[PDB]
């Protein structure tokens, strides 16, 4: 619930770090 | 539905006894209405 | 309101302002209309079964009870069945009109037609 | 300072209040103005006095 | 061990720990971050929400 | 025991007469529950004939009814109890297990019964639109269960003849559903409006029909030509124009005069379904 | 699946609204 | 974990496509 809401930030944040690193 | 220059308003109608019984404790009315009627606390009085 | 049985009394249909007799007329109408006798509503009516042995004679009583409860929601119904001698099955419908707290008489019943 | 509210009416009775610091007051309205011959402390003092 | 007390004064009423307070958040910011609060209470019939 | 029973509650229960015949329960269509045998033999092409969907060959030894009532918990910290809030009441689940099907000695196949019970999962095509399956009622003697739907069914076959089952155990579960409104959706709205329990907005509970509009125009013209001399000068001078029409609103019934230019001129009165009420003096 | 997709979306929304009020 | 991180990412992508085609 809040645990998973947070886990989701961590996921989205890291996914959007992946995109930053995935791009020229 | 009553029409107003502001907008449509749903209005309850019944004999006044039922209106008083339903609104007992002022539960149905919104707090904004209560605050509105007490906004004018200082009341002008006349002196003789 | 016009009660069910159309009777021209004093030159007009019998119009009563008491909901007890109107409900009684509704009960009489429900049991005056058999299923299929009404055109627009062929489903409204009491299911009638006459020439059959008296083994499952409580099922008809139960079905009549549910039918009475369904349509007439302003009254409480209890239907009982009894076996008489030759071929008569006696159905007794005990009804009470929930609006009143006492049994209400009707002055049209004592009227001499 | 209270700035927002949320409420779930259906069954679960939950009301969420939100408040912010007083800097939110300084960030409410967009302004157009000019300052001349004033130090940083003086400018901050006038803005806070406003 | 934690023995918390939480008391929130809003408008003209108070919410205490163990009465209606469900959850409470915080923020004490310095630069890019400001100070904010987000707290959730149990609002039977939504009265306080009203 | 019968020495510890509470006679106060026992004596308050109805007394049931023993049937003169052994009774077998069955599943019937809902709305067909109060229908008797309309025909000596079932006709599949026509509906509402009062014939059971599935006739039990043997009665259940026991029937289990289950009912959960759903409350929602809110755990406020540092309180002695949770806050329980009623959410919903839930549906009654009926279960009959270990039902017996036995035709081994008769050398008769049970496959038609199994097919009949299985066919209760298929969508019943209505007009041409696939719809939900048949809504059932479990009837036993004078007792019924509810509007119910078959939810789970299972067969365990132990004997066969030529591959056709002849001895099986059947476990089935029904679920009570909301009673379908026999009242039509339009009738429900109409009877909602008749009791004036719906919202009003100045409109009539019945929108005037075109014939009703014609008749209302007739009545308005009759009244206007009868009472022309008592109308205000500002009304009779616009009625003197042959290019003036009378228009009645379809939803509110207000009657209006339109001058030669074609614009609204004056309000004459109101017209409901039957009578024309002229405006106040 | 869709229930959780929606939950996650709502989590993200409240985390974004959080960020709106988190920053000055 | 990574399975769900990917699921969540895909949920977000499709949710955004919803919004892209939700607004005039």
């Amino acid at each position: 619930p809040q645990a998973i809401a947070k886990q989701i930030a961590d996921i989205i944040n890291s996914q959007w770090q992946g995109t930053l690193t995935d791009y020229a | 539905i009553v029409n107003s220059p502001t907008g449509k308003q749903l209005i309850s109608d019944a004999k006044q006894s039922i209106l008083n019984l339903i609104g007992v404790g002022d539960s149905n009315t919104e707090f904004s209405k209560t605050l509105k009627d007490c906004i004018g606390k200082v009341v002008n009085f006349s002196f003789d | 309101m016009y009660v069910y049985p159309p009777r021209i009394i004093n030159g007009t249909l019998y119009k009563s302002t008491d909901l007890a007799e109107y409900t009684r007329g509704k009960i009489l109408q429900t049991l005056s209309i058999v299923r299929g006798e009404l055109v627009a509503d062929p489903f409204f009516g009491v299911p009638l079964r006459l020439f059959s042995n008296i083994n499952d004679y409580q099922s008809d009583v139960s079905k009549i009870q549910i039918i009475l409860e369904e349509e007439i929601t302003e009254a409480q119904f209890i239907v009982t069945g009894d076996l008489k001698n030759n071929g008569i099955v006696s159905l007794t419908v005990y009804w009470a009109y929930l609006g009143t707290e006492n049994i209400e008489n009707f002055e049209i019943d004592t009227s001499n037609i | 300072l209270h700035t927002g509210t949320k409420h779930n009416a259906i069954i679960s009775d939950t009301t969420t209040f939100t408040g912010q610091s007083v800097n939110w007051v300084l960030n409410r309205r967009v302004k157009n103005t000019r300052y001349t011959g004033v130090t940083l402390k003086g400018l901050a003092a006038t803005i806070t006095r406003q | 061990m934690q023995d918390p007390i939480i008391k929130i004064l809003i408008g003209n009423d108070t919410f205490l720990l163990g009465q209606e307070i469900i959850d409470l958040d915080f923020q004490i910011g310095e630069g890019k971050k400001q100070n904010n609060i987000n707290f959730t209470i149990f609002d039977k019939d939504g009265f306080f929400a009203d | 025991s019968k020495f510890l029973k509470n006679r106060a509650v026992v004596n308050g229960l109805p007394v049931i007469k023993n049937p003169g015949k052994y009774q077998h329960c069955y599943l019937i269509e809902y709305e067909d529950s109060t229908n008797v045998k309309q025909t000596p033999t079932e006709n599949k092409n026509k509906q509402q004939q009062g014939f059971p969907v599935y006739l039990f060959m043997m009665n259940p030894e026991n029937i289990t009814y289950n009912l959960p009532i759903n409350y929602q918990e809110i755990a406020i910290p540092f309180t002695a109890k949770n806050q329980l809030n009623y959410s919903n009441g839930g549906n009654i689940v009926m279960t009959m297990s270990n039902l017996i099907l036995d035709t081994m000695d008769e050398k008769r196949s049970l496959q038609p019964l199994i097919d009949r019970l299985i066919a209760l999962r298929e969508p019943t095509v209505k007009k041409g639109l696939k719809s939900h399956p048949k809504i059932l009622a479990f009837k036993w003697g004078s007792n019924t269960f509810a509007p119910c739907v078959l939810t789970n069914i299972s067969f365990d076959v132990t004997r066969w003849i030529d591959g056709y089952p002849t001895k099986a155990r059947v476990n089935m579960s029904l679920k009570e559903i909301q009673k379908p409104s026999s009242d039509s959706k339009a009738l429900e709205e109409a009877k909602k409006k008749v009791k004036v329990e719906t919202v009003q907005n100045g409109n009539l509970k019945k929108t005037l029909s075109e014939k009703q509009l014609i008749d209302g125009v007739k009545r308005v013209t009759e009244y206007l030509k009868k009472n022309i001399s008592f109308q205000p000068r500002t009304i009779q001078n616009i009625l003197s124009d042959p290019k003036s029409v009378i228009k009645i609103d379809k939803d509110t019934g207000q009657v209006s005069l339109f001058n030669g230019n074609g614009e609204f001129a004056a309000l004459v009165g109101t017209y409901n379904g039957d009578i024309f009420s002229p405006s106040r003096q």
